[PDB]
RNA sequence: UUAACCAUUGUAGGCCUAAAAGCAGCCACCAAUAAAGAAAGCGUUCAAGCUCAACAUAAAAUCAAAAUUCCAUAAUUUA
RNA sequence: CUCUUGGAUCAGGACAUCCCAAUGGUGUAGAAGCUAUUAAUGGUUCGUUUGUUCAACGAUUAAAGUCCUACGUGAUCUGAGUUCAGACCGGAGCAAUCCAGGUCGGUUUCUAUCUAUUUACGAUUUCUCCCAGUACGAAAGGACAAGAGAAAUAGAGCCACCUUACAAAUAAGCGCUCUCAACUUAAUUUAUGAAUAAAAUCUAAAUAAAAUAUAUACGUACACCCUCUAACCUAGAGAAGGUUA
């Protein structure tokens, strides 16, 4: 039910995700609204990853 | 999606791999493969000639 | 439609009103004392 | 393929193009996108110590099939309003002019033989 | 049938119009008489401006 | 301290101001009426005209929490 | 009292926008204009010094924007000056010499060890015609939007022709062809409607719509599992890749 999700507030609005392809031109910012449109479980799973120890056994 | 061949050519110089796939169907090996995408009531039955 | 830092009713027939989060004050008599915020 | 400093030829009767002088003409502009000036396009002209307008009738780059090349590069004075600073013209001139996208009618006029 | 165009507004005196089988030219009295050209089209090759253009050549600048 | 309803007159008060009439001034600023300032504003060449306050009738009730590419992840209540 | 910058090449980025785009007000009749809001999309020319204390002039353009990046950038290139060894004038010093004064001449080399990097995409603008000499306006004058055609630059390819070479079967441009869709918005403008007794109100109330530049929801392209003595190749530095009565 990831796609059933809830956000207290007005984060659905206010909360950017943000990426790099590399390239000159290539910076991205996307509301959480709009990124849980295109993936629908994208959200929880990038909560996740923050929270766990950055090494290599994260992966 | 449906694969297309042509331009036949020798027989002799190929691997085993690709003289077996030729084999089942039943025609004399192509230079060239490729993809094309079909709806599925434009679907054609395998081994048919085009012109 | 000036952006001004305060907003100032200009004749009686002026109102104001709180629109996509900024607050303006209109006057149909007079469109000069259109404002916003 | 006339350009910035291109010596021109004034294939007219007008007397400013006939009178001899020590130097002879030379572009100074092109009114055109690209610097490049074809059959049909306008250009500034500098005639002895003085500007006037000119247009272009024959040049000797290859063109298209079936069009005519010139062992000159001819040019027609041409007065601000647009009227044809000479009365007549002699030498061949192209029929293409005709319906080149621009105001051509007035030279057709003038102009008695058509190649 | 094609549209036409209105050529000569720049122009004060002379204004042109060219049809597909017609060509049509209109001028003040002054501006006729100067460039005359019922002359050149009536007499073809006979007209008396042309006659007096000439042709060139020299051996040398002398 | 307010949101509802309204407006008659002595006379257009003097004053070189044509006229400056509640309103340019300029001094006075009184009158009737339940209730009406020789008027708190607009507006008229001056006048007209629009308002305010009055007439009855209603109701509510001070300061403060810019130039490479965003930058931990998240979270409002268990003593 | 005094005393590092230009240019070429290739550009990365900001918005405090010059042009192209969507809008509000006007002392907005039309056409021109003046002012303000939103938006970074790609673009933003060619020549020249008689006078001008960090200026000017000619011809054009839809426009010839303002800035940051150790002058962005000299182990990629180059011109002045910092600035000297020679030599002259002008002003000083008895002289040697001197000057934040004039001028002419005048020497910096690099073989790349490390990081980093070297194989697709779905376009911008201008002009003519048409609407129409119409709307508007006393006249003078003079447009919207919608429809059509031409170009120019940018990107990606190609050789029937033309042109230039190898006085080779090929490579090139000065020759020829092709270029498109918007799920997701901002300034703004409408519709229904409470707080607030309405015939009120576009709504950081619950709702329904339209509307820049952007972009990747949506497509194209790619997909194969691979024999190899050797020879050949419109494939290539090597290797790889393609072809074999
Ligand atoms: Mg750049
Ligand atoms: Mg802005
Ligand atoms: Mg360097
Ligand atoms: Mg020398
Ligand atoms: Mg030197
Ligand atoms: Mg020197
Ligand atoms: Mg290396
Ligand atoms: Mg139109
Ligand atoms: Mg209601
Ligand atoms: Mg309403
Ligand atoms: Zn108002």
């Amino acid at each position: 039910n990831t796609r059933h999700i809830a956000f207290s507030g007005n984060k659905w609005e206010q909360k950017v995700y943000s990426s790099h392809t590399g390239y000159p031109g290539g910076f991205r910012q996307v509301t959480a609204a709009q990124l849980h449109r295109k993936d629908p479980v994208a959200i929880v799973k990038l909560a996740i990853y923050g929270m766990l120890p950055k090494n290599l056994h994260r992966r | 999606a449906l694969t297309v061949g042509g331009k036949t050519v020798s027989r002799f110089y190929k691997p085993d791999s690709r003289l077996e796939f030729y084999r089942d169907l039943g025609l004399p090996p192509k230079q060239i493969h490729k993809i094309f995408h079909v709806t599925d009531n434009a679907v054609i039955k395998p081994g048919t000639p085009l012109y | 439609f000036k952006t001004k830092g305060v907003i100032k009713k200009r004749c009686k027939d002026c109102y104001k009103v709180k629109r996509r989060g900024r607050w303006f004050i209109l006057c149909k008599t007079n469109p000069k004392h259109k404002q916003r915020q | 393929a006339v350009q910035k400093m291109t010596r021109v030829r004034v294939v007219d009767n007008s007397a400013l193009g006939s009178t001899p002088y020590h130097r002879p003409p030379r572009c100074i502009h092109v009114y055109n996108k690209s610097g490049v000036g074809k059959v049909g396009d306008q250009i500034l002209l500098a005639i002895r110590g003085q500007k006037k307008k000119a247009l272009i009738v024959g040049h000797r780059m290859p063109g298209s099939r079936m069009t005519p090349k010139f062992d000159s590069n001819n040019v027609v004075l041409i007065e601000d309003n647009g009227n044809p600073v000479g009365t007549r013209i002699k030498i061949p001139i192209p029929t293409s002019l005709r319906r080149r996208e621009g105001e051509y009618s007035k030279v057709l006029a003038i102009a008695q033989n058509f190649v | 049938d094609p549209y036409v165009k209105i050529e000569g507004k720049d122009a004060d005196d002379w204004l042109c119009v060219d049809f597909g089988s017609m060509v049509i030219h209109l001028m003040l009295p002054e501006t006729r008489e100067t460039y005359e050209l019922e002359k050149l089209w009536t007499l073809r090759s006979f007209d008396d401006q042309l006659a007096q253009i000439a042709a060139e050549t020299l051996p040398e600048d002398f």
